[PDB]
Formats: C-alpha cells, structure tokens, sequence
C-alpha cells in the first residue's frame, strides 16, 4: 500500500499559510504451507474408514514506513525534500 | 573506502 | 488523450509579477553565492604558492598544484552532473553566480518599469534588491578575472592575450558564444557596478547575511588594492575600519572561542547562513581531519614548510588555532584555520567538522589600509593600524617597514588564498627547492622538487580557460603559449 | 467576512452567514445522495481433465457524506485445475 | 510477427536454455549478424549493452526495444524472468519489420515470445536442477608486479622517505609504528605480535585471496505442459541464486512463477492471458569503476606487499594497517558486516487479450496488460564500531514503486480479390503509459544495535529531511500496414504510422512515419528446378523510423527550490529548456539476398544497409559561460553502411553422427555528417576522444616515441612535421597543441562469432565462439602502475626498477622524477576471441525407461562458461570498458553441472 496526505499552503482561511504532506508505504507478506495424507477405505462392507494426516505451517511479516514534512509555500514545489529544516524536522514512522 | 587516487579519464562512450 | 506531463517540484520561468516572487529569487541568489565563495573552490590557489610540501598521504590530489605539474594543470577539474571541482569547477561556479544574477537583476528592472509594486516600501526594498544585486555581477567577474587574467608584469603568452580579460555578459541568455573582452572593458564594468550600488544601499548594515555597503566599500578596496592603486584603495577601505572592533581575548583558548563561532565573531563584515541542518559544510583538505568518539585526528595531505612556522612568536594566539601542532599527535604544525564550529553539530559531545562560508573579515580591511598607506607615503595610519592589528593577535609589531607587512599579511590570511596574489604583485618568485621541511615530520613530509620552474613572469601563475572553451567557441584566444 | 478579500465583495449580494427570517438546512450541507457502479466479466470452460475460470471486474462506491469516504477496485481472478496424467492433478488459484 | 521482406534473424530456444548468469543477452553474444552485445561488468546484477547496426545517435539511447509478449519491458524485468519459459528470441533488425513498433523501434527490435503447451493426452512435467562455480578468468596481470623488499628499495633509492635513510630505518623506526596505533584499542591491543603481523616484510601477501573468491551459483524449476482440444496451458515454478565472485558482496537470488494460459471459447472467441511474478533480492558492488586504496582490481594490483590482511591461521584478518593512518582500515567482510543492506523486489506482469472474429477474414483483436514492480530497500551503519569515526550508527529506508500499463488495439481484414492476388490489410491504435515514484527516510543516532527502528533516533540537530522523486511519460500511436502477394513470388508490404510522446512540445510531439518493403522469390518463378540450388530469395526495404529515448523533462524552462533560512523559500534557475524539440529521424535502406544449397544443408544470407540519422538528439556541450553543463537539442547528424553475412552448414559423416556449424560476420563505417554550433570537431575532455565531420568517433591523444637517450626525458612526435630526410620530429615538452586524431574508433567495427556442435548416441557436444575485431582501450591502471613521478606509495611494475640513470643508460623507461600522460603509450589493443561456452550433455538412452511408467526421460550435462580468452590486453579483461578500462568487475569464468527429469 502506498498513501499520501497533504495540507495545502496559500489558503486564507487557515491558520498558517504554510503546507505540509506525509508519505507512507505498508508492507505485509503471508506464506502458508500444508501437506496432507488421506486414506479411505472398507474393511468389510458394513465398515468404512478415513484417515487422514498432516502438516501445516503459517507464516506473517509486516512493515510500515513513514515521511513527512512541512513549509510549504508553493503548490506546484511540494514534493518531500523541498520542505524547510531547523524546527520543521520530525522523526520518520516505523513499524515492524 | 579510503582515500581517493586522482587523475582518472572521465569515461564517455 | 492528454499527453501532458511536467515535473513535480519544479515551476516555470516566469516574469516577477508579485514582490514574494522577488524575495524568493533574492534568497535563491543568496543560497547560490553560498556554494560559490566558500573555501573550499580558494583551496587551489592557495596550495599553489610557496608555503605547502606534500606528505605522503597524497593521492595526487594536491599534488599538480603545490609541485606545479603544468602537464595536469592544463586540463584540470570537472564540472558537470557527478562533480564539480578544480580549475574547470572553478570556472563553472562563478559563471552560473555571475549568469543568475543578470536574470536577476533584469527581471527585476523589468518589474519596477511596469510598475508591479503596490507600495512604496516594496519600490524601495526592490531597488535595494536590485543594489545587492550589482554587488554580486561585481564579484564574479571580479574573481573570475583574477585567475584567468595576466597581470601584467608577465613576459611570454599566447600571442594576443596580454591585455585580454574574461567573456563578459551583461544579459541572461544562455545560447551566446563570443569573444574574449578587454582588461580595461572588465575594470570598467565591476567598478561601475561597485559604485552604482554603493550610492543605493543604506548607510549602516541591515543584516550579516545580506549584502551591505560596508561590503560595497570592503570589496572595492580590495580589487582597487589587487588592480594597483593605492590612494583610491586607502580612501575605501578608511570607511569601513573603525565600524567593527576586533577580537578583545586575553590567551590562545580565549580566541580560539571567539574565533571559531561565526555568531560571535565580532568582526564579520559580510557571511553566509549556516545551521547544523541547512548551509553547513566540511572543508578538510589543509588539515586532513576526521573525528574518532570525542577528539580530532588529522592526515594531513599536505603541510606547510618551517618558514611559514617560524613567522609566528611562541606567544602567537594564532600558533594554536590558524596553525597547530598536531600532526603525528604532536610533532609538527598544520593550517588548522577551516577546523570546526561547535554550533552546526548533532550530538554536542561529538565533533563532526562542520564550518560556514565567510565572505569579508576585518583583518583584511586593516591590511589594505596599511599598505595603501605605506605606498603612498603616509607613515602614521600605517603604524595606527599594524600596532592595533597585531597586539590584538598577541604579539605587537615593533618596526613598520614593510617587512612586517608582508609577515603580517602573510600570517593573518592563511587558508584564504591569498598569498599567490601577493606573491605576484610583490615580484617574490617560487624557491619552493630552497626550502626546508619541519624536522620533526621527517619520513611525513619529505622533499619533492618541482616539476616546473616558476621565475617572476612565468605564465602559469593564472590559469588556462577549460577545454569546454576553446572547444565550443573557437574566438577565444587562450593564455598559455603551450 | 470585510477582512478577506474573497468575501469583502460578496457580502451582502451572494453571501448571507447570518439568516434569521428563514432557517438553513444542515442535512443537505453535510450528507448527500452517492452513486454506485458494478460490472464484471467472467469466462468459465473445461474440458478432458481441464477446468478453468477467469474473471475482471470493477467497483466503485462513494459515501453518502459529504467529507469523502469512496472505495474502488479493480480486480481479477483465475482459477485453473488440470489433470496431468493417471496419478497426478495439479492446479493454482490466482487473484489480484 | 513481422513481415516477409524483412530482415528477421530468429534465435532457438536450445541457446537460451541452460545459462549460468541473470543476464540473458549476454547468451546472444556472437548469434546474430550486426548486433553487439557487450557486457562491461561481471557483476550478477549487471546487464548487457545491445547496438544493432553500429551507433545510432551521439546524445541519445541506442538500445532496442525489448518486448516480451506484446508488452514492452526493461532488461532489468527480463533479468526477474526464467529463461527456461522462453520459446525463441527473434531480432526485427530492419525497417519493414519494425513498423507495428513505435517507441525507439529504429534500434531495432528484440521480441522474446514465451512457452505456451503443446496440447496431447498427457502433459508434460519436467524438473531442472543444477550447481556450479564461478571464478576470475584473468589471474596474469599481477604476475609483473613487484614484491615487498623490491619495493621498499625502489622507495628508499627514489627519494620518497626522505633524503639519507637505509632500508633498515624506512623498515625499523618508520612503518613498524603500526605498534603505536594498535596499542590503542582494545581487541587489537593484546593481538598484536601474537596472532596478527599487519606489517610483514619476510613473506609477501596475497591480495588477490583477500579481495576476490571462488563463489556459488544455484537453479532450479518445476515446469507443467499441456492442453485440451482447445485450452493449453504451461505452469512453471523457480529458483535462481548466484553470488558474486569478489569479498565485496554482490548478489541475485529470485523465486519466480508463471502461468501461459490460451483458450478457444466458442467460435467466435479466443482469450489469453501470460501472468508473471517473482520475489528477488538485488545488491551490486557499488565501489568498482573508481579508485580507492584496497579496493577492487586496483587494490590487487597496487596495494604494498609488505602489507598483512591475514592471520598467522591463514584467514582474513577484521583490519589492516596502511602506513601515516590515525585508524585502522577494515577488510571487505568487516566493511561488509557493520555496513547491511537488504533489498526485497516483488514484481508482477499481467497480460492478456481477446480476439474476435465476426465474419471470415477480419479479427478483431484487443490486448492489454500492467507491469507493476515495488522495492523496498534497507541500510544501515551500526553502532558500537571500535574501527569507526563515531560510536553511533545510522539507517535508512526507501520504497520504490513502478507502474506501466499497455493497451493495443488491433483490426486486420485478410482476403483474396482473385485467385492469384493476396492482399491483407491491418490498422492499429497503441496507448503505453508509466509512473513511479521513489520515497525516502533516514534517522542517525543510534546506540544500540536492537532499538534500531527509524523512530528511535536521536532528536535535535541530528534530524534530517526525506527523500522523494517523481517520473512519469505516456506515448500514443497508430499505424497501419497492408501486403500485397502476386501469384506466389511477388510480395510488397507498405506502412504507416504516427507517433505522439509526452517528452516533446505541445505543438512538436507527433511525427508520421512510412515504410515500403518488397520480396522476389526468384527460384519459384524462374528456375522451378535444379539439382543443387534450392532457395533463392531476395529482398528489399526503404523505410523511416524515429527515436524518442531521452528522459522526461527535457525542453521546459525550469525553477527549483533553494532555500537560504529557515524561514522563507528561495527559488533558482533549474535549466534552459528547448521549445522546439523533436524526433529524431532515422532512415534505413536494405538489401539482402538468402540463399539454400543441396536440399537445405547449407543455407547463406547476405545483407547489406545504409542507415542514416537526421535531426539527431543530441545532449549538446553548452559552454560554461552560460551556467548549465549542457541541453538536449535537435541538431546534428550520422551514417552507418555495412554488409552482414551469415551460413549455416552441416557436415556429418554416418549413421550416428550429426556435425553442423554456423558463423556470423558484420562490418560497420560510422560517419559523422553534421555537429551543433556550427563546429567541424568537436573533443570531449578528459575522455581521450573526439567527434569529427567525416570520420567516426575515434581517438584523439599525441604520439608517443620512446625517451630521449642522452638526457632521459619522455619524447612526444610533432603532428605533421619533418625534418631533413631522417625520421619524423619529436619534441621534449608536453603541449596540448600534440594531439592527433589517431585512425582507431571507439566504437568496433568488426563483429561476429562462430559455432560447433556434434552428437553421437546420445552423446553432443557444443562450442561458441564470439570475436570482437577493432577494439581499442585506454588502460587507466597502467596509469597508476608505470609512473615515477607521483603516488610512490602504490605497488610498480618490475620495469621500473630499470629506469634511466646515468650509470644505466641503455634502457627504454624513463627517468624517475617526470609524470606520464595519456598518450598512445596507454592505448591497448582490446580485441579479443572468447570461446563463450563448452557444453556436453548426454540423454539417457530410452532402454532404460521400458517398464516404469512415472519417469519418461532424463538428461545430464556438464558445461564451462568464458574458459578461453585470445587477448593483447594487459588489464584483466578486454570486454569491460567502453574507452576507459577503470578499476573493472572482470567476468567470470563458470563451471556447471544440472540434470534435468523429464518425468
Ligand atoms: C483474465 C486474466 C485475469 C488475471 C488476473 C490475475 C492476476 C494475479 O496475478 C498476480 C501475479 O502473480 C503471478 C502468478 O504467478 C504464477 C504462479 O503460477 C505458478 C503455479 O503453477
Ligand atoms: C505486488 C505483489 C506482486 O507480487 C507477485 C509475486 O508473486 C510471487 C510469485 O511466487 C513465486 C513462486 O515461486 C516460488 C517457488 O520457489
Ligand atoms: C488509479 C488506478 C487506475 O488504474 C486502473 C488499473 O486498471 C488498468 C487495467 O490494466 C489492464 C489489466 O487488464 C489486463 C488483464 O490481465
């Protein structure tokens, strides 16, 4: 998954006239294994049988990533690196 | 790593 | 189906409509000069001179410039989308700062003739802007004709290029080839900009960061010093000298604190913005260092000889921190000017060796007045001015007779590469095989004898034009005769 | 509203905040009436042993409020079963 | 697929099969007439660098383009995909061929079509498995070297320790102070004298053992065949795992999967699809091709050998010593193990079409797919290091993400307006479209190497900002082409087409293309019989094609962020953009005739080209007056003629033998016709070339002579003077004013490669030859190995040691003290002939499965990759390069050993 956030700069109503956006990115991978042995069968013919045997294994790994940032005074120059360092500058998201 | 040797061609083509 | 696709973070060239739109092609400007004059593009120069030996921790990288190699010289940097370095680097940087500063300072013309301003705060912060401007086309002919100009006590050129400058535009347009213009065409240009800008911007200083008339006056002295005239040099640099005291410390470590920090210093006439996060570089070629937990520890590519040791009294507050004592943990001396700054650090505890770009000092307005005066024959302003300087570095100047000047000189501008300019307009030739190496450092630094001899008026003591000239324009005539 | 220059204009003429004589309707201002699409193509088949079935569809659904709240796919599928032989049958499910 | 005037050359699926490397063009080296496959690396994730009919344009791609199924895909998606699902590669090299194509299609097409099941009562499953070892070809140009007491010697007389010191001092007092430096830390400290000499001067280390290794390469797949009546269908599941032959780690590993699927629904309907996945791993040696100091090739070749990375065991050490450091200097395994770096690439291609056809002769067809590629990759720099600046540690994160989606649309009307006149008539729309997107974050400060996380940083000044960058393009096209064939022996094809890009102007994007192609089978019409001729076609095409491969924002005036403060924004001048940018135009005549023998066992095509480029990309050199290093404009232009011939025999003798053979040839001339700013050469600095009017791209450098005896300097000739009747004038003094233009081109004019193959009962084996004739090289390392007058501390060639005195001087080097240029005492002939594989396989015979009924078949086979090189070049490898030999990944030298169960 891969989504994106944004607060726009140069609107009046707001109370900063600066922008800000955030990227993130989700990860997650499943894997699932199962191996089975069935037999079936009759002894005589009033008696019927089944067996069955087996092996099952389950598998998850997740992840997330996170950006953002912030002082933004063009529409057009927003991408995440043209944003203003000093106080502007946060910790990324990380989640494992 | 380490320290650079100067004088190289620039490679083009 | 729209096939239209344009890029992200990036906007259109387009007439300056609005006074925002001026103040951010202004700090464009500003953020561009901060990558062009700063000391690592005056590194190249400055080993070029007399003073340096190479140890043996060189990988050839110094080594053409201070052994004078006029086989790698000649074709020598990179300027392009990995790299930008060296004399072709050089080259690049000041015509990109002289080039953006013309579409500048026009769009900017253009804008007050249509009357686009709406108050008349903005008209006069637009014309101040428009001043700060010609200030900065000033400064990048200015230096570009420094390196790529013969002065002219030189004997053999390339026929036709004695009295030649650089190729000077007056307009942004990126598609012009032409050819090379005169000295006197180029004198003309930087001091008409020089004194059409001094008469605009105000009387005291707005801000550091910005361009004043205090740098106006510093600058026009200092190309009016380096173009041969003393009097009109004396008459700028007298205006400026006594609006910033010079550093007041009482020992070597007192000087060292207040040195160091550029928001302290009080004696900046002129410096670029500098964070630990946004405007902060390393510039450790002269002193070679590299942090390790909490200390320094330097490998050093090259050193400076004993005659540059030993222009320093042992009670110098300069011998500890323009120069130190601290190659092979205590054996010999480099230049340790361009070290660090304890602002611009992430942990507090840990070095990381990062400076900031300083573009005027005060030390050397007070040279320039104490050699304009002793040329033109005025001997109290010269005492005046070297007892003051060098009692406030810590050892006073007995005797004013410029012998003490050029030591002087020599000694406070150190790292700043400004001693192969002196050296020719002094007529003192190279001797770099007479000199002897610190005798503490031998088996580090040892002895490389030149590979070209450079007597009074040799040719390379200015640079070749790159070989992306010479190439695309084939009216320019080049400098050297090989 | 005479202090920004979007609305020191409309004032009076197209804008009126503050209505007394008749009362404003906060049900249309805040809910909305949404449209919903569906569509979707499938192929099933088989044959001596093989069976198949394959599938490409679309979806899209917006909120009935009017903060935005839509959800939309596009999405396939292809399941796939063969008989390769006396003793062996392979297959695999696949979807995106 | 293409027409049948053209010039197609198909490659089968038994040269493409069984391959020991990710890069599946570097199989097609010395197989088809006119292209030039090279690969410069020998890197796993390295890829090859295709041209077909020489050099196209000097500013923009030559590359083809690579389709695979009807889609088009980069080389580095093809590198995801198991060449065992590959049916046959066919290369259109001509202009009546490649005119469905539209994007850069006048390099040349290379369509890869995929394995669909060949339907019967029972399907079939094949098991492939195999192992191997890579190694270094090259191990002969450190055979001339010095050793360690020749050096210090060399050291000592040149002067570079200092005036007045014995060998005893330089070794004693001088550089066994590695006691001082690793007295200081702590796992050193108590090491030293015991285990670990890291400076050594009775042995001589080896550097070759410690910067390079004998690495592993692994396959392996599962692969069901079949189909009904109607549908068919083809599953196959994989694995492919090779390491990188360098201590530095590079690597590839990918699990794959893919299912053809095809099926008739009624009789009207067919619909398809070819779906694709694969989870691979990527990491590449991102230090070769520059110079360090223990690094690569370079540091096999220069670095001391008085210098100890070992063990008194016998193992790789975690430091070494160099002598004036302030720290010690990790190995590559050390390097690589408190520096990680992960990388995980998931990757999908759909595609799938529907074909219709109404009434009998139109059908019309739709297709379209999606090619969808997200990466995720992870570094770090850990915390705690004692060999380190700093204690602390760093890690950064980024996520990649590609989208490209296709749409084709065709309608072709296919009849007979009378007995003996066929005609065919096709028209078709094109839409290929693509984004991506790259983001980034990065944190430092980390203290402990398991609160490691990106949230878990420090918080101040050690904060930083994230990383982002956007692409995106969109091409439209339609096209229609329309056959003609006369009674069985004429045919003509005419075509055209028009092509819109998003990478040009609003009023320059689209361009109108045409080709006419002709056939005349001779031997049906005139000679209708003979006793040894056979086949006898010949063939002829005009045609214009265009390219468009420059990057995406090229001709707009732009503006970028440049902030000053913290405070407010500032904005500079990005670029100077073009208005009036365009295609570049690209027109080829072709002439071929092909030719069979006694009843086709020996057949022959003979091809001859003009190729022309009008209007040509060019990313021109602006000077630097201007402030932009350079533009892409429309100006310029070139021209390749040149003959292709190729022969196919068979020479058995018996019952049981089976010999055949093949060969190939190409001649390529360049030209360049027309540069930019009205200039008639052009030289490229610092590479050692220049672009001529008239000439093609050639070497431009002064002629070396030898040195001058009496004084002991290096002599360079003159250009264009002679004395008195004697020789040719030299001169003492190195100027820039000596350069010639030197008759040798940078690009190779001569091509080719040639073929073996015999059997037996059961038993075959094969042999493939690839010939590169025309090469030329500057070596950069001989460079740093053959000079006297700077960087004394790197390791010499033995030839220095006879250097001119005046006690010695009857030698042929020169004096100590002087640098060396590049000249043409660096140009090394660069030609070479590589046997490309050595393969001997063995079916099992059929006697042996008469009564089990689970396995069918079996197959085994050993095999050896780039086991024979025919060289002048002293550099460790010919083919790395591209006028520049730098510090090189040289290519491996493989040795395999698979079966394969077809049970
Ligand atoms: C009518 C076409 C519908 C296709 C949509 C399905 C898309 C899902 O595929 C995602 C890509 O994954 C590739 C599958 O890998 C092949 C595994 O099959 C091998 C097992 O036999
Ligand atoms: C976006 C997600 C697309 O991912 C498609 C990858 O599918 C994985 C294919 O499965 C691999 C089969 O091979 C494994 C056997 O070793
Ligand atoms: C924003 C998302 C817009 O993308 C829509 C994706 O649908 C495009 C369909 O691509 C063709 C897939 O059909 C091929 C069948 O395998």
């Amino acid at each position: 998954t891969r989504t994106s956030s944004k607060r726009m700069p140069n609107n009046p109503y707001d109370s900063t006239p600066l922008g800000e956006r955030r990227e993130r990115a989700y990860r997650d991978v499943s894997k699932s294994f199962t191996n089975t042995a069935e037999y079936k069968f009759s002894i005589d013919e009033k008696h019927d049988l089944t067996a069955l045997m087996g092996h099952e294994y389950i598998e998850y790994e997740g992840d997330v990533i996170g950006a953002s940032s912030k002082g933004f005074e063009s529409d057009k120059l927003m991408l995440l690196s043209q944003g203003k360092t000093g106080n502007s500058l946060s910790l990324p998201e990380h989640r494992v | 790593s380490g320290a650079t040797t100067a004088t190289t061609t620039t490679s083009n083509s | 189906c729209e096939l239209d696709r344009d890029p992200e973070g990036k906007d259109f060239q387009q007439p300056y409509t609005s006074f925002v739109q001026t103040k951010q092609n202004r700090d464009g400007l500003y953020a561009l000069l901060r990558n062009t004059e700063n000391p690592r593009m005056h590194f190249y120069q400055e080993l070029q001179s007399d003073m340096y030996c190479t140890t043996i921790t060189d990988g050839n990288s110094l080594a053409p410039f201070v052994n004078w190699d006029l086989g790698i010289l000649n074709d020598h940097g990179r300027a392009d989308e990995d790299e930008v370095s060296g004399i072709a680097g050089y080259y690049f940087v000041y015509n990109r700062l002289n080039q953006q500063a013309n579409a500048f300072v026009n769009n900017t013309e253009a804008a007050l003739q249509n009357q686009v301003y709406k108050n008349s705060t903005e008209i006069a912060n637009a014309k101040s802007f428009l001043a700060e401007g010609k200030v900065l086309q000033a400064l990048a002919i200015w230096r570009l004709m420094d390196r790529f100009s013969f002065h002219e006590s030189v004997t053999e050129v390339n026929s036709g290029a004695k009295d030649l400058g650089v190729i000077l535009l007056k307009e942004y347009n990126p598609g012009y080839i032409g050819p090379r213009a005169t000295k006197a065409q180029c004198y003309d240009y930087i001091l008409s900009r020089l004194s059409e800008a001094i008469e605009v911007l105000p009387e005291n200083r707005e801000s550091v960061l910005y361009v004043s008339r205090d740098y106006a006056y510093a600058l026009r002295a200092r190309i009016y010093l380096a173009l041969g005239e003393y009097g009109k040099a004396a008459a700028d640099a007298k205006m400026v000298v006594d609006k910033y005291p010079l550093i007041g410390a009482a020992d070597a470590s007192e000087f060292e604190n207040i040195y160091r920090s550029d928001a302290n210093n009080p004696e900046i006439i002129f410096r670029g913005f500098a964070s630990a996060t946004l405007g902060s570089f390393t510039a450790t070629t002269l002193n070679g260092a590299a942090p390790a937990g909490k200390d320094i520890k330097y490998n050093p590519s090259a050193v400076p000889f004993q005659w540059v040791v030993d222009l320093y009294e042992n009670e110098d507050f300069r011998k500890s921190v323009y120069i130190a004592k601290v190659v092979k943990k205590d054996k010999g001396y480099l230049v340790n000017k361009f070290l660090e700054d304890k602002a611009y650090r992430d942990v507090q505890d840990k070095p990381n060796l990062k400076v900031g770009a300083r573009y005027f000092s005060v030390a050397e307005v007070y040279l320039i007045l104490v050699e304009s005066a002793l040329q033109t024959g005025d001997t109290p302003t010269a005492e005046k001015y070297l007892k003051a300087l060098s009692k406030a570095r810590g050892a006073e100047v007995s005797v004013v007779n410029m012998e003490a000047l050029q030591a002087e000189r020599t000694r406070e501008l150190i790292g700043e590469g400004s001693r192969l300019r002196d050296m020719v307009r002094w007529s003192i030739p190279n001797n770099h095989d007479a000199f002897e190496t610190q005798p503490g450092l031998e088996g580090f630094a040892n002895t490389t004898p030149l590979k070209a001899q450079a007597p009074v008026g040799f040719y390379a003591y200015t640079w070749e034009f790159p070989q992306r000239d010479r190439q695309t324009n084939p009216q320019l005539i080049k400098n050297w005769p090989i | 509203y005479g202090n920004y220059d979007s609305l020191k204009d409309e004032y009076g003429k197209t804008l009126f905040p503050v209505d007394f004589n008749h009362d404003a309707d906060w049900l249309k201002a805040l809910f909305k009436t949404a449209p919903t699409s569906q569509g979707d193509i499938s192929f099933s088949g088989g044959s001596q042993g093989t069976s198949y079935y394959a599938s490409i569809g679309y979806f899209d659904q917006e909120g009935m409020a009017r903060e935005p709240a839509n959800f939309k796919r596009y999405s396939g599928r292809l399941n796939f079963e063969s008989r390769i032989n006396e003793w062996l049958k392979v297959g695999a499910n696949l979807s995106g | 697929l293409s027409t049948v005037s053209g010039s197609v050359a198909k490659v089968s699926s038994e040269k493409l099969a069984e391959k020991p490397v990710a890069n599946i063009m570097d199989a097609l080296q010395g197989q088809v007439a006119g292209m030039q496959v090279m690969t410069t690396s020998g890197d796993p994730t390295a890829v090859a660098s295709v041209e077909i009919h020489g050099t196209g344009s000097l500013g923009a791609s030559s590359a083809p383009l690579y389709i695979v199924d009807g889609m088009q895909t980069s080389l580095d998606v093809v590198a995801t995909m198991n060449p065992n699902d590959f049916e046959s590669m066919s290369v259109l090299k001509d202009a009546s061929a490649t005119s469905i194509y539209g994007a850069r299609a006048a390099n040349g097409v290379v369509f890869i079509q995929t394995k669909k099941g060949k339907m019967s009562e029972r399907g079939r499953i094949t098991f492939n498995a195999s192992y191997g070892i890579s190694q270094i070809l090259n191990t002969k140009p450190l055979d001339n070297m010095m050793t360690g007491d020749e050096l210090l010697d060399f050291q000592v007389k040149a002067g570079f320790w200092g005036n007045n010191q014995t060998v005893q001092k330089v070794k004693d007092m001088i550089l066994a102070g590695a006691e001082d430096l690793y007295g200081n830390y702590d796992s050193l400290k108590d090491e030293y004298g015991k285990t670990l000499f890291p400076v050594d001067f009775n042995h001589d280390a080896d550097w070759l053992k410690a910067l390079f290794k004998t690495a592993p390469t692994s396959q392996g797949d599962i692969s069901f065949s079949g189909g009904s009546q109607g549908t068919s269908y083809y599953a196959s599941i994989g694995y492919f795992d090779q390491e990188g032959m360098a201590r530095e780690p590079a690597n590839f590993k990918r699990y794959s999967g893919r299912l053809n699927f095809e099926s008739r629904i009624n009789e009207w309907l067919k619909v398809g699809a070819n779906l694709s996945g694969a989870i691979a791993n990527r990491r590449s040696a991102d230090y070769f091709g520059k110079y360090y100091m223990g690094s690569g090739t370079f540091g096999v070749l220069t670095m001391p050998r008085y210098y100890n990375p070992f063990d008194v065991n016998g193992d790789l050490a975690d430091v070494y010593y160099m002598y004036g450091a302030t720290r010690p200097s990790m190995t590559e395994p050390y390097f690589a193990k408190m520096r990680p770096f992960s990388s995980e690439s998931h990757q999908a291609n759909v595609n799938g079409f529907a074909q219709i056809t109404p009434i009998k002769g139109l059908t019309l067809k739709a297709q379209a797919g999606v090619d969808i590629t997200n990466t995720r990759t992870s570094s770090k720099r850990m915390p705690n290091n004692p060999y380190d600046s700093t204690p602390l540690g760093e890690r950064r994160e980024r996520a990649y993400r590609d989208v490209s989606k296709s749409f084709t649309n065709t309608a072709e009307y296919k009849f007979s307006i009378d007995e003996k006149h066929d005609l065919t008539a096709l028209m078709g729309h094109e839409y290929i479209e693509y984004e991506g997107d790259v983001i980034g974050a990065s944190s430092k400060g980390f203290e402990s190497d398991k609160l490691m996380l990106l949230s878990q940083g420090k918080t101040g000044n050690s904060l930083s900002l994230p990383e982002h960058r956007v692409a995106e393009y969109a091409y439209l096209s339609f096209f229609s082409r329309f056959n003609y064939g006369f009674d069985k022996w004429m045919y003509i094809d005419f075509s055209v087409r028009n092509d819109q890009s998003s990478r040009f102007g609003s009023n320059n994007r689209s361009a109108w293309f045409y080709s006419v192609g002709g056939m005349f089978d001779i031997y049906n019409k005139f000679i209708q019989e003979s006793n040894w001729l056979s086949d006898l076609r010949l063939k002829m095409s005009y045609g214009t094609t265009g390219n468009s491969e420059i990057g995406n924002y090229n001709h707009q005036a732009l503006v970028t962020v440049n902030n000053y403060t913290e405070d407010a924004m500032g904005l500079s001048i990005s670029t100077a953009g073009n208005p009036d940018l365009s295609w570049e135009k690209q027109s080829q005549f072709n002439f071929g005739l092909a030719a069979g023998a006694f009843n086709n066992r020996l057949s022959a095509e003979v091809d001859f080209y003009v190729r022309t480029t009008n209007d040509m990309l060019i990313d021109v050199p602006m000077p630097y007056i201007s402030g932009f290093f350079s533009q892409y404009q429309n100006v310029g232009s070139m021209k390749n003629t040149g003959v292709d011939l190729s022969l196919k025999g068979t020479i058995y003798q018996n019952k049981d033998w089976n010999v055949y053979a093949s060969a190939n040839f190409n001649y390529n001339r360049q030209e360049i016709t027309k540069l930019f700013f009205g200039l008639n050469k052009y030289m490229l600095p610092n590479t050692g070339t220049i672009w001529e009017i008239g000439y093609p791209n050639s070497f431009y450098m002064a002629e070396y002579a030898g040195i001058d005896k009496k004084t002991g300097k290096q002599l360079w000739y003159v250009p264009g003077q002679v004395d008195a009747d004697g020789n040719k004038v030299t001169t003492s003094q190195y100027s820039a004013d000596l350069e010639t233009r030197i008759d040798k081109s940078v690009t190779p004019p001569i091509t080719g490669g040639f073929s073996l193959g015999a059997s037996w009962k059961g038993l075959s084996l094969d042999a493939d030859f690839a010939y590169i004739v025309g090469k030329w090289m500057i070596n950069n390392d001989r460079y740093f190995t053959e000079n006297g007058g700077g960087l004394m501390q790197l390791n010499k060639d033995k030839m220095l040691l006879n250097a001119w005195t005046e006690d010695n001087k009857e030698t042929d080097v020169p004096k100590l003290g002087q640098s060396p240029q590049f000249d043409t005492h660096l140009l090394e002939n660069a030609s070479f002939l590589r046997l490309k594989n050595l393969k001997l396989t063995y079916v099992l015979p059929n006697s042996l499965f008469a009564g089990q009924n689970v396995i069918g078949g079996a197959r085994v086979y050993l095999m050896a990759r780039n086991l024979l090189t025919v060289t002048k070049y002293k550099g460790f490898d010919p083919e790395a390069g591209g006028n520049v030999g730098k510090n090189q990944y040289p290519n491996s030298k493989q040795y395999v050993a698979g079966i394969q169960l077809s049970f």
